[PDB]
C-alpha cells in the first residue's frame, strides 16, 4: 500500500538570512535541509520505496528538487543518489541570487510552489494507473518579517485546497521563526486534514519530523498532532484589515468588508450600493 | 503465505540480535513489518531514552487501535525491542544494537556490509543475463514440473527439491511432481516462488557454517541492489561464496562464470522484495506473455503462451495437438481429474486463471463482466462475473470428483459417557490427535500411529 | 485542434448567491427507452452527481425539487441548504416510476411561488429537465411566461431530443430575449456536462439594479463533545458552531441563524466561487517548430511536449498548450487540469 | 396518397380532346404534372424562412416513379436512399434530423457564402461572379 511525499520547501534568503538574525545565527536552514535531507530516506525505507518529490521556492522563483528536472539530456546507493543529487541543485540554484533577485520580492512564490506538487501530484496521479499511489504533500517556511502576512496569496492558497480536497492529498505545514501562526496555513492544513507545528528554530526537529510527519499516507486511523483551535473568522476587513466575524460581505464583488462601507463603489468592485438597502443595514 | 516473518521470529533473540549487525537487514526487514511498527519504531528511532507505553496507545485513536496489538504483538513477538517495566509503566527501546544497525545505516554509519556492494565497470546489459537466470529460472520449473528440458538439473538443487520434499511425485523413480506443495509451486510465482523456496536453503541450512548473518546478510545484501563486484571479490564470507556458489546454483543469484568476480545483482533478488512490476531471445513482453483464453467451453484457447506454463496448465488438462503458438487440449471434467489425480483442488486454478492468461482474454473481461458491478441491485440475474458457469461445474465436480473421505488406523468403538468426549474429546479436539470427534458416536478416531495421547485417557476415562 | 471558450467574459459580474430549483418531468414519456432503465433513472442519476457538483461550486445556494406526473406539479423536496436531504429524496423517487403526463404550466407557478421568498440578491433561477414532445397546460402559458418575466426568473431547459417552440419561446422570453437557454441534447454524454454547465452562475449582458451589502457572519467550532446540545434541530449535537450574533449552537451547516435570522458560511464557501469570479485565459497550444523552451514539463515534469523529430509525428502536434499572461508553458495534462481543478495560474501565480 | 381527379368526369375529358388532340399531351402528361402541380403546391407552404425547417413525407407508391417531375429544388433537397422508404426506415431519419436540427446548428461562418456577407460578398462573389 505504497504513497508518495512531495515536499515543498521554501527558501526566502531574507528570511533565510533573518533565520540567522532570529534566535542566533547558530546554524541556518543548512542544518534544516540537513534534518530534512535524512527524513525522506525513512520515508524512502518506509514504504516499498514508494516515491518522493521535491520542489523549492527561490527568490526570484520556484525549481523541482528531487526529481531530476533534464539536465544530462554509501548510503545503500539509493538513498545516496536522492539527497546528494539534489543537493548539487540545492546548491546549484544556492548559486541563483544577487541583488537583482534581493529587488524583487514583491510576492512570495511560496503559493505558487504550492500549486506546482499539485499539479506534480496529479501528473503522478493520472498517470499512476496501476495501483493507485495515496499521496501527500508537505510544506516548510522560516516564517519571517518584511510581510508579516502577505494578503494576495490567500486566493491562490485556498484555490489549492479545494483541489487537495478533490485530489484527496492531504497536506502538512512546519512553520519555523517568529511567533505569527499563518492561520492561512493552520485553516490548510485542518482543512486539507493535515497537522501544523509553530516550533521554534533551533532544534533539529527530526525529532518532530518523523513523529509529527510520518503519519498520513495511507494510515490515517490516527489522531492528529495539532496544536489548538484554528479559529476560522477568515480574512480581515480588506477595507480596514480588522479581522472579522460579524462579517460584510458586499455582493458581486465579493469583497469582505466591516460597517465601513463608503455606501457605494465596492472598495474592490465600482458598485454604487443600492442607497434604500444600505439605508436598510441602519434597521438597528 | 509461509510469512517468512514466522520463520524470522522463530529464533530467540541472541540470534536475532546477532543479526541485527547487519544494517541493511534491519532496515529489509523493516519493511518486512506492519506499517505501525513502521512508524512507532521511527518514533523511537531518534530519541535516546526509552519511553512509556500508554502515550503510544494514546497516539491512536479508536478502530484500528487493535492494529496496535497486531503491531507490539509483532515487534513484541521478534522482541526488536525491550520492555523496561522499572516504574510500573513499560518503559520501552528497540534493541539498540538494531536501533544503531539502522541508524547508522539510516544516517551514512559505518555499515560495510550493507554497503559491501563495491560498484565496478558496469559490464550488466538489460537483455544480458535479463533471461540468462530466467532460462535457468524458468527451466527449473519445467525440470520440477517435469518437461522435455533438463531445467532442475542442479543435483543439489534437485537434492534441495528431494530434501525440501515439497513435490508430489515418485522420488523413487526420482519424480517430485505437483504436489498440494507442488500445486502450491505453480501458485506462488514470484514472492511464492521466491521464498516459498528460499527457505529450503534454510531448511538444508543445519549441518555446517551456521554463519547465519553471513548466510542472511549473503541474502538482502543480494536484496540490497546489484552492486555487481567488490564483495565477490573480497567482500563476502566463505559461507557467501558458497551462499554465491548456492545463489547461482539456486540461479537466483546474477553470478557470471570464471568463479573471480562480484557476481551482477538478478533482477530475482529485486524481485525477492520487490512486490511490484516483475516481468522483467530478444521477445520478452508482456503482460501478453502468459496468453491463453478463459471461458466456458472447456478447451485451450491460446494464441499467445509462456511455453513451459502451457504444459503446466496441463497439468490439469490433456495436451492432444500442439501447433506454433496454440495447442489442441480439452479442459474438461475428465481433464479436472488430474488435478485430483495428484489431488489438489483447482481453487487455486480459479483465481489465478482468473487473474492469468486474461492477456489474451482482455476483450474477455468485457464480453463477460460488462462491468456487472453497480448493474448488482437492478438485475437480480447477473452476468458471468466472474465467470462461474464451469466453476460452478467444477466445484460441482469438485465434490462430484472428491465425494469421498477415508480414514485409518484402529478405531476406538463403544465409548461410555460424556467425559472422555466431553472430558478428552473436545480435549482431543485440545491436544490435536483425532481423526473423528463425532460426540455420540461412542466410538472415535485417529491414523493409527497417532496415539501418543490417544490409548492414555480413555483408559482413565 | 482546438475548441476553446475564448473570452472568460462576464466580464465583471457573475451571479453567485443562486436559488436554483430544479424541475424534473415525471411522465410516461420519461419511459421510453432512449436510456437505459429508462430517460428518467438517468435522468434521477445524473441529477443526483449534480447536487454536489452543484453545491461544490455553490455552497451558498438554495435549491429544491420539483416532479411533474400525471399532469401535476408535485413538490418533492423542499428548497433548502443541505444537500443530502435533497440528495437522498432522488433514490425515494428514483424507484418509484412516473404517472402521466407533464403538466408545464403547474410546474413554473408552483416555482413561482416557491421562489417568491428568496432575497432579491438571491439569483432567482429555475432549471427544466423535460422529456416529453408536449404538455398539458391547466391554463394559460404566454401569460403565465410573463409573470415569470415580471419576477426576474431566469429559466434554463434541457430540451429532451426535439425542440417545441413554446419553451424555446419561455427561455428567450425570460433571458430578455437574448437566448441560449434552449439547449436539448443529442447525445447522452452531452447530458453530463449539460448539468455540469448548468453549475456555474449566469450573466451575459446584465442590466444592474442596486447589488446591496451582504449581511452574515462566521461562527467558532467547540470542544466538549460530552455537551451535546442543538438549537436548529433540537437534538444533542455533540457540540459545534455558535452564532457570532445570536450565539447559539448550531448543526454543522453554512446554514441561516436559527436564532437571529442571518447567512453563517466560514469563508471557504466565499472561496469556493472566486475561480468562478475571475477565471483564467486558455492555455494556447504552441507553433510545431518556435516553442524551443525546456523539454520538460512546467507544471508538471513531463520530458515530452514534442517528440525531437519524428517526421509525421514531431510536427504532427507541439504538444505545449502554454500561458499567455505568464508567458510560461505548461504540460498538456496540465493545463486540460489546471484550468480544471483549481486554476490558481502557476506561472502567473509566481513572477 | 398521389391526388387525382378522374373520381370527376368527361368535364377534364372532353376538355383533354381539345387540349390532347391539338396539343401533343396526353392525359397522363395532364395527368401525372397536374397532381404533382397540386402535390407540391402544398409543400411550399412549410417553409417561410431559411430559419425555418421541417419534415416533408409522401405516401404513395407511385411517388417512386414520380421523382422526375417535381419542382428542381424539392428534388435537389429529395436524396435517392429515401426512395420507396418504409416507415421505420422513416421515422428514423426525422427523429435524428429532428433532434439534429434542434440544435443551434449556428455555424455563423459558412453562413458567408449561404448568407452573402452583406454589401460584401455580393460585392465579392458577383465580382467574381462577373462572368
Ligand atoms: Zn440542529
Ligand atoms: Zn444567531
Ligand atoms: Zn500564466
Amino acid at each position: 500500500s505504497p504513497s508518495l511525499l512531495t515536499v515543498i520547501i521554501e527558501i526566502a534568503p531574507k528570511l533565510w538570512t533573518t533565520f540567522d538574525e532570529e534566535g542566533n545565527e547558530k546554524g541556518s536552514i543548512i542544518k534544516v535541509l540537513e534534518a530534512l535531507i535524512v527524513f525522506l530516506n525513512a520515508h524512502l525505507a518506509f514504504n516499498s520505496a514508494n516515491k518522493v518529490a521535491v520542489i523549492a521556492a527561490y527568490s526570484q522563483g520556484i525549481k523541482y528538487l528531487y526529481p531530476e528536472s533534464t539536465s544530462a539530456l554509501x548510503x545503500y546507493r539509493r538513498f545516496r543518489n536522492v539527497d546528494e543529487t539534489l543537493v548539487e541543485e540545492i546548491y546549484k540554484l544556492f548559486e541563483l541570487e544577487k541583488k537583482q533577485i534581493e529587488q524583487n520580492s514583491q510576492r512570495s512564490t511560496l503559493a505558487g510552489a504550492m500549486s506546482a506538487g499539485l499539479t506534480y501530484v496529479n501528473r503522478i496521479s493520472k498517470e499512476s494507473v496501476t495501483t493507485s499511489l495515496k499521496s501527500r504533500l508537505l510544506v516548510l517556511t522560516c516564517g519571517s518579517g518584511s510581510s508579516k502576512d502577505e494578503i494576495f496569496q490567500y486566493i491562490p492558497i485556498m484555490n489549492c485546497i479545494f483541489s487537495a480536497t478533490k485530489m484527496k492529498c492531504p497536506i502538512d505545514v512546519v512553520k519555523i521563526g517568529g511567533s505569527k501562526e499563518s492561520t492561512f496555513l493552520q485553516q490548510t492544513t485542518d482543512a486539507t486534514n493535515g497537522v501544523y507545528l509553530h516550533v521554534e528554530s533551533t532544534e533539529g526537529l527530526i525529532q518532530y519530523l518523523a513523529t509529527a510527519m510520518f503519519i498520513d499516507p495511507s494510515l490515517r486511523p490516527i489522531i492528529v498532532k495539532p496544536n489548538h483551535g484554528s479559529v476560522d473568522f477568515r480574512t480581515s476587513c480588506y477595507l480596514t484589515g480588522r479581522v472579522v466575524a460579524v462579517g460584510f460581505i458586499c455582493s458581486v464583488c465579493l469583497c469582505v468588508l466591516s460597517i465601513i462601507p463608503p455606501g457605494n463603489k465596492c472598495p474592490a468592485c465600482d458598485s454604487q450600493f443600492d442607497e434604500h438597502v444600505i439605508a436598510k443595514l441602519k434597521r438597528k | 503465505k509461509h510469512s517468512v516473518t514466522q520463520y524470522l521470529e522463530e529464533i530467540p533473540q541472541q540470534v536475532q540480535n546477532r543479526l541485527y549487525t547487519s544494517p541493511a537487514t534491519c532496515l529489509a526487514i523493516y519493511r518486512i513489518l506492519p506499517p505501525l511498527a513502521k512508524f512507532f519504531i521511527m518514533a523511537m528511532v531518534f530519541n535516546e531514552n526509552e519511553v512509556p507505553l500508554l502515550d503510544l496507545d494514546k497516539w491512536v485513536n479508536s478502530n484500528g487501535k487493535l492494529q496496535f496489538q497486531n503491531a507490539i504483538k509483532s515487534m513484541k513477538s521478534l522482541h526488536l525491542l525491550i520492555p523496561n517495566k522499572s516504574s510500573g509503566t513499560l518503559m520501552i527501546n528497540l534493541n539498540p544494537t538494531f536501533k544503531i544497525s539502522l541508524r547508522n545505516a539510516l544516517t551514512g554509519g559505518e555499515v560495510q556490509n550493507s554497503f559491501g556492494v563495491v560498484v565496478e565497470e558496469n559490464v550488466v546489459s538489460l537483455d544480458l543475463l535479463d533471461e540468462y537466470s530466467a532460462n535457468k529460472w524458468e527451466t527449473i520449473l519445467h525440470f520440477m514440473v517435469g518437461t522435455p528440458l533438463a531445467k532442475i538439473p542442479s543435483e543439489k538443487v534437485l537434492n534441495l527439491l528431494k530434501h525440501s520434499k515439497l513435490m508430489e511425485e515418485v522420488n523413487s523413480t526420482g519424480e517430485f511432481k505437483i504436489t498440494n506443495e507442488g500445486f502450491q509451486f505453480l501458485l506462488q510465482e514470484i514472492n511464492s516462488q521466491l521464498w516459498t523456496l528460499l527457505l529450503q536453503y534454510l531448511k538444508m541450512i543445519e549441518t555446517s557454517k551456521m554463519d547465519l548473518v553471513d548466510v542472511l546478510h549473503f541474502i538482502f545484501m543480494l536484496g540490497a541492489l546489484e552492486v555487481g563486484k567488490a564483495y565477490k571479490i573480497d567482500a563476502l564470507s566463505e559461507t557467501q561464496r558458497i551462499m554465491l556458489q548456492d545463489m547461482r546454483d539456486y540461479g537466483l543469484v546474477f553470478q557470471k562464470h570464471s568463479n573471480d568476480s562480484i557476481f551482477y545483482p538478478t533482477k530475482l533478488a529485486l524481485m525477492l522484495t520487490s512486490d511490484t512490476k516483475t516481468i522483467r531471445g530478444l521477445k520478452n513482453q508482456d503482460i501478453p506473455d502468459g496468453s491463453l483464453i478463459v471461458e466456458t467451453n472447456f478447451k485451450i484457447y491460446s494464441y499467445s503462451n509462456s511455453p513451459l506454463q502451457i504444459a503446466v496448465l496441463s497439468l490439469f488438462v490433456h495436451l492432444k495437438a500442439r501447433f506454433v503458438n496454440m495447442v489442441l487440449g480439452q479442459i474438461t471434467r475428465e481433464s479436472i481429474r488430474r488435478a485430483l489425480t495428484n489431488g489438489i483442488t483447482a481453487d487455486q486454478i480459479i483465481a489465478y486463471l482468473e487473474t492469468h492468461a486474461h492477456p489474451q482474454m482482455r476483450r474477455l473481461a468485457e464480453e463477460k463482466l460488462e462491468k456487472k458491478l453497480e448493474l448488482d441491485p437492478n438485475c437480480k440475474e447477473p452476468l458471468q462475473v466472474l465467470p462461474p458457469t464451469v466453476v460452478d461445474q467444477i466445484r460441482l465436480w469438485q465434490l462430484e470428483l472428491d465425494r469421498v473421505i477415508t480414514y485409518e488406523g484402529s478405531l476406538y468403538s463403544d465409548f461410555e459417557t460424556s467425559q472422555e468426549y466431553n472430558l478428552l474429546s473436545k480435549y482431543a479436539q485440545d491436544i490435536g490427535v483425532l481423526l473423528w470427534k463425532d460426540d455420540k458416536k461412542k466410538k472415535f478416531f485417529i491414523s493409527k500411529e497417532g496415539n501418543s495421547q490417544v490409548l492414555d485417557f480413555a483408559k482413565r476415562k | 485542434k482546438k475548441r476553446t471558450a475564448k473570452k472568460n467574459i462576464t466580464p465583471y459580474q457573475r451571479g453567485i448567491i443562486r436559488s436554483l430549483i430544479l424541475t424534473l418531468d415525471c411522465s410516461e414519456a420519461m419511459l421510453e427507452k432512449d436510456l437505459r432503465p429508462n430517460r428518467h433513472a438517468m435522468i434521477i442519476q445524473y441529477a443526483i452527481d449534480f447536487v454536489h457538483e452543484f453545491f461544490d461550486q455553490n455552497p451558498i445556494s438554495q435549491m429544491g425539487i420539483i416532479i411533474m406526473r400525471n399532469g401535476l406539479a408535485q413538490l418533492v423536496s423542499q428548497v433548502s441548504g443541505n444537500p443530502q436531504d435533497h440528495i437522498d429524496a432522488l433514490k425515494s423517487i428514483r424507484k418509484q416510476e412516473p404517472k402521466g403526463n407533464p403538466s408545464l404550466q403547474n410546474a413554473l407557478e408552483m416555482a413561482r411561488g416557491l421562489l417568491l421568498p428568496v432575497p432579491a440578491h438571491c439569483t432567482r433561477e429555475v432549471l427544466i429537465v423535460f422529456g416529453s414532445l408536449s404538455t398539458t397546460d391547466p391554463g394559460d402559458i404566454h401569460q403565465t411566461i410573463d409573470s415569470l418575466v415580471s419576477e426576474k426568473i431566469r429559466v434554463k431547459v434541457l430540451g429532451l431530443s426535439a425542440q417545441v417552440a413554446i419553451c424555446k419561446e419561455l427561455c428567450k422570453a425570460t433571458n430578455y430575449g437574448d437566448e441560449s437557454f434552449y439547449k436539448i441534447l443529442l447525445d447522452e454524454t452531452h447530458l453530463k456536462e449539460l448539468f455540469n454547465e448548468a453549475v456555474t452562475p449566469l450573466p451575459v449582458n446584465k442590466i444592474n439594479k442596486g447589488f446591496t451589502l451582504v449581511k452574515m457572519g462566521f461562527p467558532t467550532r467547540i470542544f466538549e463533545d460530552t455537551p451535546t446540545f442543538c438549537s436548529c434541530h433540537s437534538k444533542l449535537v455533540y457540540g459545534g458552531y455558535f452564532c457570532p450574533n445570536c450565539h447559539s449552537k448550531v448543526c454543522s451547516l453554512p446554514t441561516v441563524c436559527p436564532c437571529c435570522d442571518l447567512m453563517l458560511i466560514l469563508s471557504t464557501h466565499l472561496a469556493r466561487s472566486y475561480h468562478h469570479l475571475m477565471p483564467l485565459k486558455t492555455f494556447a497550444e504552441v507553433p510545431t517548430t518556435e516553442k524551443f523552451r525546456s523539454e520538460d514539463c512546467f507544471s508538471c515534469q513531463s520530458r515530452f511536449p514534442x517528440x525531437x523529430x519524428x517526421x509525421x509525428x514531431x510536427x504532427x502536434x507541439x504538444s505545449r498548450y502554454r500561458c499567455e499572461d505568464c508567458k510560461q508553458e505548461f504540460c498538456v495534462d496540465c493545463d486540460v487540469f489546471i484550468h480544471e481543478i483549481l486554476h490558481n495560474c502557476p506561472g502567473c501565480e509566481s513572477k | 396518397g398521389i391526388p387525382f381527379q378522374y373520381t370527376e368526369s368527361r368535364i377534364l375529358k372532353a376538355r383533354l380532346e381539345f387540349m390532347r388532340e391539338n396539343y401533343r399531351i396526353r392525359e397522363n402528361d395532364f395527368l401525372s404534372f397536374d397532381a404533382m402541380r397540386h402535390a407540391a403546391q402544398c409543400l411550399g407552404r412549410v417553409l417561410r424562412g431559411k430559419d425555418d425547417y421541417g419534415v416533408m413525407v409522401l405516401a404513395d407508391r407511385r411517388f417512386s416513379r414520380k421523382r422526375s417531375q417535381l419542382p428542381k429544388w424539392i428534388a435537389q433537397g429529395l436524396s435517392d436512399a429515401d426512395l420507396n422508404l418504409s416507415t421505420d426506415m422513416a421515422i428514423s431519419n426525422t427523429k435524428q434530423f429532428l433532434r439534429t436540427m434542434a440544435q443551434p446548428t449556428d455555424p455563423k461562418d459558412q453562413e458567408g457564402v449561404s448568407v452573402w456577407s452583406y454589401e460584401d460578398l455580393i460585392k465579392h462573389q458577383n465580382s467574381r461572379k462577373d462572368q
